[PDB]
């Protein structure tokens, strides 16, 4: 039988490819993984389908690209996600993406077209070898940056919540702390960026805190229609 | 949209 000559998968929050069916994988074969959202509310998701063994996007080849939407509005990280790739016997791709709760789903099916060249197949599989090292430190970056934004976000919606809770003193440290992880976050210094989120933690620890006592004092003591 | 974050490991 027929292999699928090199790896399907999804672009990830970073810039980043997942892959979902390994390169020399007999056809017809199925492959599923599962997601989740990034922000508070998100209702929906880009499915970039690529094709390719190395770590960004930008080294591997483009596919095809469609949305799931109708998502539940849930806290980011709360929708489940499945992504099922499926490959028949004459090679037609089939990406289905399906959310848990509600089965709301999106799917397509792109036909086998111009292919690659055995040669430019060979290269990309010799191209993944020879830049591995790099792929794996670029990668470890672009997972930095992407918990800063995971944290950032995480600290915008408590903003939003809970403001009343800081001073416009304290407000002052932390939208500061936040801002240089934001600044550091766009540049190339994987220990800095990690510095920088430490930073942000350890300037908001009080804030959360002060959000569970609020939490707390309320459930266990009760509510005041004050405040 | 955004893309999918990885829901685990």
């Amino acid at each position: 039988m027929d292999v699928i000559p090199l790896s399907l998968g999804l672009e990830t929050m970073g810039g980043l490819v997942e892959k979902v069916i390994p390169r020399n994988t007999t056809i017809p074969v199925a492959r599923a993984q599962d997601f989740t959202t990034f922000k508070d509310g998100q209702t929906a998701m880009s499915i970039h389908v690529m094709q390719g063994e190395r770590e960004l996007v930008q080294d591997c080849r483009s596919l095809a690209r469609f949305a799931l939407r109708g998502i539940p509005a849930l806290p980011a990280g709360g929708a489940h996600i499945r992504v099922t790739f499926q490959v028949d016997a004459d090679g037609l791709l089939s990406v289905t993406a399906m959310e848990k709760s509600t089965g709301v789903e999106a799917s397509i099916q792109v036909k086998p077209s111009y292919g690659l060249t055995d040669s430019e197949i060979a290269s990309m599989i010799k191209d993944s070898m020879s830049y591995a090292e790099q792929d794996v430190k670029a990668r470890m970056l672009a997972e930095q940056k992407v918990e800063a934004a995971r944290v950032l976000e995480s600290l915008h919606g408590a903003l939003a919540a809970d403001a009343a809770l800081l001073s416009a003193a304290e407000r002052q440290v932390i939208d500061d702390a936040a801002a240089h992880l934001s600044e550091v976050a766009q540049g190339d210094d994987v220990d800095a960026i990690e510095q920088a989120i430490k930073n942000v933690d350890k300037q908001t620890q009080d804030f959360a805190a002060r959000r569970m006592d609020q939490s707390v004092r309320r459930a266990l003591k009760g509510h005041s229609v004050d405040e | 949209e955004l893309p999918p974050v990885k829901i685990h490991c």
